[PDB]
């Protein structure tokens, strides 16, 4: 469950060009939320001057 | 002789070290910038000369990229520092400047 | 005068992120090429 | 007269190269979906619905 | 018999690179392979096909630019070589599958 590993990564999925580009395509996507949401929330803690605020003001529309 | 002539030796010994291309088992000729006179001379080298300054360059070059150096025992020590070209650019010279007199006339 | 001040710090934050992920990441890909030479071994072998 | 591409091999050769060109579609899909982010597409996948509704 | 009489261990393939430069003389010699199994695979059948329909070249076979092999043929026609080879050297468990090639200074990067 570690030398086997990466192992199957290259036998499943690196070994041809095709799979190769398909995955880092499909791991494009799914990183690119991942990673959003996660720095979005590490810029949020960080913070809370921004739009938390919004429950006050608005609503009232 | 005396003195004097050790002191310029021993400052001439100095820069060389300082200088260090002993350090990638150099010898000064193997570092003259080549021109024509030179470029010359490299031609005019025997086959076991031109054989050993290709290996030296090659070495150094090697160490140079991943910026490493020789042993301390392995460096060219200082006159032990066979000055294998010298001869041969100084006849191209001579050679050159000899040309160069008789486009004058 | 800086009304863009916080979203670039937002990218910039990002900017950090990414750069210290793709970093030593470009860096070993470059070292994996370069080891072909790195551990290269030489020997001179004249006649006699 | 391009029947000189018109025979057994090339037909076996078209097979080979079946895998390789339809991996290559679902690259170059995925690929357009993901850079444009297509709406329409992309509502169906389980996670990456960050277009909430 | 009896005590002291050993096996074979394995041999580990690398998988390198040995450059002999050597410019006094005039043709270069190539010899490039994979790791081939063993004696024992059953293997070694399709490997021989697969090699024989690459096949091997020399200077001295008629037929240049209409050899079958495709390597063979641009080889003839493009003076690529002087000769070509491939092999299936078989050893315990292990093994060299590739080609040996013999070829002016000029045409080695052709030639792979």
């Amino acid at each position: 469950v570690a030398p086997t590993l990466t192992a199957r990564l290259y036998s499943l999925l690196f070994r041809r060009t095709s799979t190769f580009a398909l995955t880092i395509v499909v791991g494009a996507l799914f990183f690119e939320r991942a990673f959003d949401q996660g720095a979005d929330a590490i810029y949020e803690h960080i913070n809370e001057g921004k739009l938390w605020k919004h429950i006050k003001h608005k609503y009232e529309n | 002789v005396s003195a004097s002539s050790r002191w310029l030796e021993g400052i001439r010994k100095w820069y060389y070290n300082a200088a260090g291309f002993n350090k990638l088992g150099l010898m000064r000729d193997d570092t003259i910038h080549e021109n024509d006179d030179v470029k010359e001379a490299i031609r005019r080298l025997p086959e076991n000369l031109y054989d050993d300054r290709v290996f030296r360059i090659k070495r150094a070059l090697d160490l140079s990229m991943r910026q490493q150096i020789l042993p301390k025992e392995q460096w060219t020590k200082y006159e032990e520092d066979k000055s294998y070209l010298e001869p041969y650019l100084k006849e191209v010279i001579r050679e050159r400047k000899e040309r160069e007199e008789w486009a004058k006339k | 005068a800086e009304p863009e001040h916080d979203h670039r710090k937002r990218m910039g934050l990002k900017m950090l992120l990414m750069m210290g992920l793709l970093l030593p990441l470009v860096y070993a890909m470059k070292r994996h090429k370069w080891s072909v030479l790195k551990s290269r071994k030489l020997a001179y072998r004249p006649p006699k | 007269m391009l029947t000189r591409f018109l025979g057994p091999r090339y037909r076996q050769l078209a097979r080979n190269w079946v895998p390789t060109a339809q991996l290559w579609g679902a690259v170059g899909a995925v690929g357009l979906v993901w850079a444009t982010d297509w709406r329409l597409i992309l509502d169906w996948v389980p996670y990456i619905n960050g277009k909430f509704k | 018999d009896e005590d002291a009489v050993p096996t074979l261990s394995p041999c580990r393939f690398t998988g390198s690179q040995i450059c002999h430069r050597e410019d006094g003389l005039p043709l270069a010699h190539v010899a490039i392979a994979v790791e081939g199994p063993g004696w024992a695979h059953p293997d070694n059948v399709a490997l021989q096909v697969a090699n024989a329909i690459i096949g091997h070249y020399d200077c001295t076979y008629g037929g240049g630019a209409h050899l079958s092999s495709p390597l063979a043929s641009i080889a003839a026609t493009n003076k690529l070589c002087q000769s070509f080879q491939t092999f299936n050297i078989c050893y315990a468990d292990t093994g060299l599958l590739g080609a040996h090639f013999v070829c002016d200074h000029m045409s080695i990067d052709d030639m792979m």
